């Protein structure tokens, strides 16, 4: 009894090394302090030699002491998974947070695993359909892709993805899993209170016919339980597309504190920082979790990952990062928000590997093309118009400064989010409306 | 303190044995008595001290050579690269989590390299040589090391020929050649893989019309990238039958960071295979930008000492080693060749970047994509 | 509390512990007779390959290399000085610190005479 | 030959000569009088300097525990290492040596919460200010709490009224919500927080007992004049029966500035964990993130954008999520957050004024051009 439990040596801040006398466990597997005010999972991050693992703890730290006793599971962090899961809310270690009672799992997964491999991945560019003018004609999203929103605190990238869940989660016939990954608790519960009365999610013996699985580390949680949140959330929604064979629709808000955390616990292990100030492995921790959303050949999982930029610089290494591993990218702007045009998508940023002829029709691609066309001819006159006005432009260029800001008030919309907050109701716009209006 | 007098010390001054007389015949019955923790000593084998982030300390292996294949008893390989006075610095090919501290590390003996030849002709690897299209082993095909030196002055000979790419925005203004390498920077989604791509599916039919000698064999190295990325480029590769000739070489961005860092080398190899035997060779590096990256990861984790945007100080000849295999060989040497095209993707238009102004002053010419000239309908958005 | 004078002032980590066993002997009036004692050891460390793999090889544990040097020393005429200094090094892997300790106590005795 | 591998050492544990000198002096045959050094509840100092003491022993201590010093300033345990701990000081350096006894507390950093807070002028620590004697009819709760969940919380449904007309209109403020008041030095800051602070003293003779608003002002890094010019406004008017007052002023210690919003947070959750409302003001929000920069760079932890730490954000997310509309079974208290942050030329992409508007609800930004055109308050 007194092998397979290791002792803590130190403590600093969310990073924990235990000491273990007679055999040390494994990288990614999950420990058990005994006697902590609450349940405080390790997850052994590094064997730092002399018998030492170097862990990063699940919950808060404050009260350890450095004679613990902690005792190793065999395992990584093994979270409930299945259809039981609908309808409820889980934390980082799969602990139900809803006062629902416990989840009836139809297995106990672990939530670190290998992308799947090369043999398994599909090649199938169809359109998803979002009911957005701007996301409809200028950046398409994929059926069963990855899809991006990149924003500035406080230019609508939460408004976005909750108009998301609004427009394609109740058309989707699979189950939505939510990976609240760092954001406020209050919006955990607006959106658990939302999904509640428009029958998303039931309660009690009506449990099965839900729809949705929120998973939820948010922003009042240690670096430790942020940075493995959204690995919670993959398993439950990969459970779905392995096992089940289910098209999944995954929604993390906010993937970007996926990777300030792990630049939280990251000065702590030990490392030499990288640039800005992130950690050295800021591409294979991305590319290590991001790598695991995809669509297979027995699942889709339509993925919304909203990505926060920390300065509004989209050169910050964390945001440039995420580019590379999206399908659609759907970047807003700070100053097309201040123009009261919302969402406030930035046109020419905004990219997407649909907007092909070959895949959305050559009538589609062709007026996308032409409205970012007239967008970027307005954007060389800015400066013109700015220190010298309208008055000295060609007359074959105040009609492309016209036509251009007509257009950019037209990808402008209401959405059905909004309407409590601007009082105007919110408009569905169907795609073939959105190509013969432009 | 000085090391003569502690030298000196070496010869006995004890003047008393009323230790040396008792410990010894009481040691060996207490050593006895603790050797069920005792590991066994390890000297020409290694044995791994601490692991994590990809990187293993391995104590022993008295015997390894700088940059040699490492084994773990785990099957994981390895390499070490920097050789220290007490320990081995390993980058691990793959995932760390099986390895544990006190795992027996074993010495291959050889240098690190990648199958080259022509059973690597149509098959998707990864970033050491390992076939992951599901197609089987690589057969007709032989091992090569991947840190060949660049043919020197005396083994090349003037770039003549065009190897056209098939855009005639680039074929017609920045015109490349038979042995140049010739960068394609840009921002991002501004048609860099288009121009790279549209070059190799041009090769296939330029292929089955020239006289069997002047065929071009493209290999793409997708470093960084993610997977399904990789796997619609061979849908679009197979498609169009330009997989016959192109090799692909993919460390997506799930995989370790010594696989992305040494995926343009293992591509370089099984492409010198062509230059070397007289054919000639196309050469992708996609996301070089992405290998500057995971070779940081490698010498941040290394513990050595960061530089301009912490990265390393030889990055410069991360890159210039690279490209300079990229040549037009003499006809004592077959007259074959090989034609580079790196990748660099640079951030808001930041040509001054320092990976950027690098593969800038080592490549032949630049392909500049800018992500304004894209979005007033100039595609391709040259420069 | 009162520790007597050091005859000479010397460097870090190694010599302030000979500094400090050269306090702690002079308290005892035991100053040849742990001098001798460290070159006794390391003889022994000459001799066995393993007594000298507890100050070198990192994979034998904390706990073995402090239970392998106090089940050899028990009393047997070796002094407390010594039976207490050689098991504050081996808790902390600080064995091969022995010969610096050694050459440190070598100035501070001919300093003392 | 068989010495070679001796000739220069190895270790860790750079006090190796602090655990050579706790086995050597018991060896002297004199010192075996109970000649001990105490080490399981009690510890030397090793280094002290820039606001960090390195504190040898300690065995028994927690992570995050507030420890004391023989001086009688108080520290806070925040690095547990394997052979020694990393205290940071709340108080002036100057008076802690190496060799001081450092003494445990037994308990996590706690602030006294409770009734007796009330009118009370108050340090980053607990300890009163204003010269009226100890905090008499209050209990000792951590600084350092998790906020409440997700089934914890529910719906914003009361408002808060400021009484400023630019607010109650166009920016309106309900109980539990974070609202962010930014702007520039000088724009009027401050008269929107402490209008808010004497509105509630109007408001608090009217309603019943169960919705009056007990407010709390932590003032970060301020001029310790401008905390005495608002304490003699918050009697004059009597606004302070209803107020608590936090102050670590800029020539208090880095980590009294760090944990004050901690502390009066702490003092502003009893009265949501007990179903009355709080209404909690975080006056220049940023003070502290340079407050816990200082700390930060004197740990010598590696600095990231504008040299902060990396943890910057997670210093502000914590505290602001612990401002909360509780459910109806926990009493239903609330907690509202005015955090002040203010930002340079108008600037408001910084990292802590981006970081602080991704956690509050909304934002009050104070416009300077407005405010020096006669507009106050200068609500853009
Ligand atoms: N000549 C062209 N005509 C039309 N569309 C083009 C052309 N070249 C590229 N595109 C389109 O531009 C987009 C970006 O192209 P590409 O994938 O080559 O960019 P990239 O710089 O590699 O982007 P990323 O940084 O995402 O890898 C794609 O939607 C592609 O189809
Ligand atoms: N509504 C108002 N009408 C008139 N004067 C006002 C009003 N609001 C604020 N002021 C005045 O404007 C000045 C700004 O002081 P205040 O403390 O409000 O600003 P602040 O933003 O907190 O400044 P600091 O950065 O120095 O803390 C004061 O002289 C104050 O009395
Ligand atoms: N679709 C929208 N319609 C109207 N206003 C919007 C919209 N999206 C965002 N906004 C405005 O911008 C703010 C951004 O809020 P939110 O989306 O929660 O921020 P963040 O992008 O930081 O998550 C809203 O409070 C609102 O004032
Ligand atoms: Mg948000
Ligand atoms: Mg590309
Ligand atoms: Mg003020």
């Amino acid at each position: 009894p007194a092998i397979d439990a290791g002792y803590v040596s130190q403590v600093i801040g969310p990073v924990v090394d235990v000491r273990f006398d007679g055999e040390l466990p494994s990288i990614l597997s999950s420990l058990e302090v005994e006697g902590h005010s609450v349940r405080l999972v390790l997850e052994v991050a590094q064997h730092m030699g002399d018998n030492t693992v170097r862990c990063i703890a699940m919950d808060s730290t404050d009260g350890l002491v450095r004679g613990q006793k902690v005792v190793d599971t065999g395992s990584p962090i093994k979270v409930p998974v299945g259809r039981g899961t609908l309808g409820r809310i889980m934390n980082v270690i799969g602990e139900p947070v809803d006062e629902q009672g416990p989840i009836d799992a139809a297995d106990i997964w672990s939530i670190h695993r290998e992308a799947p491999e090369f043999t398994e991945q599909s090649t199938e560019q169809e359109i998803l359909v979002t009911g957005i003018k701007v996301v409809d004609l200028l950046a398409p999203y994929q059926r069963g892709g990855k899809i991006g929103l990149f924003g500035g605190a406080g230019v609508g990238k939460t408004v976005l993805i909750m108009e998301l869940i609004n427009n394609v989660a109740k058309a989707h016939g699979g189950f939505s899993v939510f990976a609240g990954v760092g954001e406020r608790t209050r919006e955990g519960n607006d959106l658990y209170r939302e999904m509640i009365e428009s029958g998303v999610i039931k309660l009690g013996a009506e449990r099965g016919n839900s729809k949705c699985t929120l998973v939820y580390g948010q922003m009042n949680e240690p670096p430790g339980a942020r940075a493995r949140v959204a690995l919670t959330g993959l398993t439950v929604a990969e459970y779905f597309r392995d096992i089940e064979g289910q098209d999944v629709l995954l929604f993390v808000d906010n993937i970007f504190r996926f990777t300030q955390a792990n630049s939280e616990v990251s000065a702590l292990l030990g490392r030499i920082p990288s640039a800005v100030g992130y950690q050295p492995t800021l591409a294979t921790d991305l590319g290590g979790l991001q790598e695991r959303i995809t669509t297979t050949t027995k699942g889709s999982i339509t993925s919304v990952q909203a990505v926060y930029v920390p300065a509004d610089d989209l050169t910050d290494p964390a945001p440039a990062t995420t580019f590379a591993h999206l399908d659609a990218t759907t970047v807003l702007s700070r100053s097309i928000a201040e123009l009261g045009i919302y969402p406030a998508v930035d046109p020419l940023d905004s990219t997407s590997r649909m907007l092909n002829p070959n895949v959305i029709g050559a009538e589609h691609y062709n007026v996308a093309r032409g409205v970012q066309k007239v967008l970027q001819d307005y954007k060389n006159l800015q400066d013109i118009i700015a220190i010298l006005g309208m008055d000295e432009l060609s007359e074959e260029d105040k009609l492309t400064v016209a036509r251009a800001r007509k257009i950019q008030r037209f990808l402008s919309q209401p959405f059905q989010v909004a309407e409590v907050f601007t009082g105007t109701p919110g408009k569905y716009v169907d795609l073939a409306d959105t190509i013969s209006g432009f | 303190a000085d090391a003569k007098a502690l030298d000196e010390l070496r010869k006995p001054k004890f003047s008393s044995k009323y230790l040396i007389q008792h410990v010894s015949q009481k040691l060996i019955p207490a050593v006895k008595e603790w050797e069920k923790s005792y590991q066994p000593p390890v000297i020409h084998l290694g044995r791994v001290l601490s692991v994590g982030d990809g990187i293993a300390r391995v104590y022993g292996l008295k015997s390894v050579q700088a940059g040699e294949l490492v084994c773990f008893d785990s099957g994981v390989k390895g390499m070490a690269l920097n050789l220290q006075a007490d320990h081995v610095g390993v980058v691990v090919f793959g995932n760390d989590s099986v390895i544990h501290q006190g795992d027996l590390v074993y010495r291959t003996g050889q240098i690190v390299n990648v199958p080259i030849g022509p059973g690597t002709l149509g098959r998707v690897t990864d970033g050491l040589g390992q076939p992951i299209d599901g197609k089987g082993p690589l057969t007709n095909v032989r091992s090569s090391l991947v840190e060949v030196k660049a043919p020197g002055i005396i083994a090349r000979q003037s770039v003549r020929e065009p190897l056209f790419t098939g855009v005639k925005a680039v074929d017609a203004l920045v015109p490349i050649g038979r042995g140049q390498r010739e960068l394609i920077i840009g921002d991002r989604q501004t048609g860099k893989t288009a121009v790279a791509i549209d070059a190799i599916i041009h090769q296939k039919n330029c292929n089955e019309q020239v006289p069997k000698a002047q065929r071009v064999y493209c290999v793409y190295v997708a470093v960084g990238q993610k997977r399904s990325t990789v796997a619609q480029l061979v849908k679009l590769f197979t498609q169009t039958g330009a997989m016959r000739y192109t090799i692909m070489v993919s460390a997506t961005a799930s995989d370790a960071a010594p696989l992305q860092f040494l995926a343009p080398y293992s591509g370089c190899a099984m492409a010198e295979y062509f230059r070397d035997t007289g054919k000639h060779g196309l050469i992708i590096y996609d996301d070089l930008s992405k290998q500057s990256v995971a070779y940081r990861q490698m010498s941040l984790l290394l513990r050595r000492p960061p530089g301009r945007e912490a990265f390393p100080g030889d990055v410069f000849y991360l890159h210039s080693r690279l490209l300079e295999r990229a040549a037009k060989l003499s006809k004592e040497l077959g007259g074959g060749s090989l034609t580079a095209f790196p990748v660099i993707e640079t951030q808001a238009g930041d040509v001054s970047a320092y990976i950027a102004t690098n593969v800038i002053s080592i490549t032949d010419g630049q392909i500049f994509l800018e992500t304004e000239l894209f979005y007033k309908g100039i595609r391709p958005a040259l420069n | 509390l009162k520790l007597p004078t050091a005859p000479l002032q010397l460097s870090g980590t190694s010599a302030q512990i000979a500094t400090l066993l050269w306090q702690v002997a002079a308290k005892e009036n035991q100053l040849d007779k742990v001098q001798d004692e460290l070159y006794q050891f390391i003889e022994l460390f000459k001799q066995h390959s393993e007594l000298r793999r507890l100050a070198t090889d990192p994979f034998v544990p904390t706990l073995v290399r402090t239970k392998i040097i106090s089940s050899v020393l028990k009393d047997s005429g070796a002094s407390e000085i010594t039976k207490k200094l050689f098991e504050a090094l081996a808790d902390e892997g600080a064995l091969s610190a022995l010969l610096e300790v050694t050459v440190n106590y070598e100035e501070l005795m001919l300093a003392h005479k």
